[PDB]
């Protein structure tokens, strides 16, 4: 795990504790301590910091709307910096970073600089859904020089599914879009081609939809 | 600043 | 708390573009504020802390200015990396707060979407849910309005939208407008339509299909 790297479950049920643990290290001096922190995305709301800590200390500073759901420790033993988020809502899904931050007094000649890294983020999902494969619909043509053919991954979940066309073969004008939850619980998004309609009789057109969380291969030729 | 440690 | 606001929320640029985004603290943050990159699937990026210090590594083609309550990023000579979202982030006080963010995003020349419909397949009737697709492929700029007309009805409520990330070889965008509605609905009319306006159209352009 590469360092502020987040790990724990994806999906959490409401009502449930979240709990994710960061990937941290010691300093290269006895007197260095850090700065960690718990910052979330998510889209509508942007970017939220959660809370954090010294590696100094057993003190802890909150974001006044979370701070009595927040539990924020640290265990060295483990390279470990951790966050516990109780009584967990669907509001409370995003992707959760974690931040390192202090300020570089290394020399009379480097000095007042600072170190502001995050590590990559993780999806954590709340909802009551199951595990479910999806299903993969064609999106059939319905003129000249283009056509646009496609596959619709319906009615799964988590996240995420990886689309390739061709066996990833084909890459060249490929959108797949972000998945939208639907009312449903479940994801849902499209994956769709254009390509030269004089191929549609030569060239054969197979989506190859990959959801790892419920261990499902989906393969699904586009015919006319 | 606040929330900001030192590395020396 | 502190907020951070910044301005504009999108912007669109181009090659050698100087551009510039602006953030406001609902209070004086003296100096403490920093201004990070995010890619799409990345984590956020130092750029500039202490409001004007460029971070160790990011191009001079960076800057900041302000103090107090309002601040600036500075993108010079603008160039394909980029192409990403903004954020100033206030550590003055806690809790820390970020700015909305600003998309930096490419001009090109205008582009009509290819507009295309597809109707749902046997399989999704009787799957109890039917979800028609309209697609709006390779069009500039992002902004385009889709509307859902069923038997001439709006039924834009019952539609999403999703739109790509900007391509990095046309500049272009694309977008799904997903009309989901159950079996029994979707079996009670027969005309479905998706309308797109664009600045790159004329007059609206309806691609429409009949139910069976």
């Amino acid at each position: 795990q590469v360092q502020l790297q987040v790990s724990g479950p994806g999906v959490v049920r409401p009502s449930e504790t979240l709990s994710l643990t960061c990937e941290v290290s010691s300093g290269s001096t006895s007197r260095d301590f850090f700065y960690w922190s718990w910052v979330r995305q998510t889209p509508g709301k942007g970017l939220e910091w959660i809370g954090g800590m010294y590696s100094n200390s057993e003190e802890t500073n909150h974001n006044p709307s979370l701070k009595s759901r927040v539990i924020i420790s640290k265990d060295t033993s483990k390279n470990e910096f951790s966050l516990r988020l109780t009584s967990v809502t669907a509001a409370d899904t995003a992707v959760y970073f974690c931040s390192s931050r202090a300020k570089i007094y290394y020399s009379a000649s480097y000095s007042g600089g600072r170190i502001d890294v995050w590590g990559p983020g993780l999806l954590v999902t709340v909802s009551s859904a199951s595990t479910k494969g999806p299903s993969v619909f064609p999106l059939a043509p319905s003129s000249e020089s283009t056509a646009a053919l496609g596959c619709l991954v319906k009615d799964y979940f988590p996240e995420p599914v990886t689309v390739s066309w061709n066996s990833g073969s084909l890459t060249s004008g490929v959108h797949t879009f972000p998945a939208v939850l639907q009312s449903s619980g479940l994801y849902s998004l499209s994956s769709v081609v254009t390509v030269p309609s004089s191929s549609l009789g030569t060239q054969t057109y197979v989506c190859n939809v990959n959801h790892k969380p419920s261990n499902t291969k989906v393969d699904k030729r586009v015919e006319i | 600043a606040v929330g900001i440690g030192a590395v020396f | 708390d502190i907020q951070m606001t910044q301005s504009p929320s999108s912007l669109s640029a181009s090659i050698g573009d100087r551009v510039t985004v602006t953030c406001r603290a609902s209070q004086g943050i003296d100096k403490d504020l920093s201004w990070f990159q995010q890619k799409p699937g990345k984590a956020p990026t130092l750029l500039i802390y202490t409001a004007s210090t460029l971070q160790t590594g990011v191009s001079s083609r960076f800057s900041g200015s302000g103090s107090g309550t309002d601040f600036s990023l500075t993108i010079n000579n603008l160039q394909p990396e980029d192409v990403a979202t903004y954020f100033c982030q206030q550590d003055f006080s806690f809790p820390l707060t970020f700015g909305g963010g600003t998309k930096v995003d490419f001009k090109r020349t205008v582009a009509a979407p290819s507009v295309f419909i597809f109707p749902p397949s046997e399989d999704q009737v009787k799957s109890g849910t039917v979800s028609v697709v309209c697609l709006l492929n390779n069009f500039y700029p992002r902004e385009a309005s889709v509307k859902w007309k069923v038997d001439g009805a709006l039924k834009t409520g019952n539609s999403q939208e999703s739109v790509t990330e900007q391509d990095s070889k046309d500049n272009t965008y694309s977008l799904s407008s997903t009309l989901t509605l159950s079996s029994t609905e979707y079996q009670s009319h027969k005309v479905y339509a998706c309308e797109v306006t664009h600045q790159g159209l004329s007059s609206p352009v309806t691609k429409s299909f009949n139910r069976g």
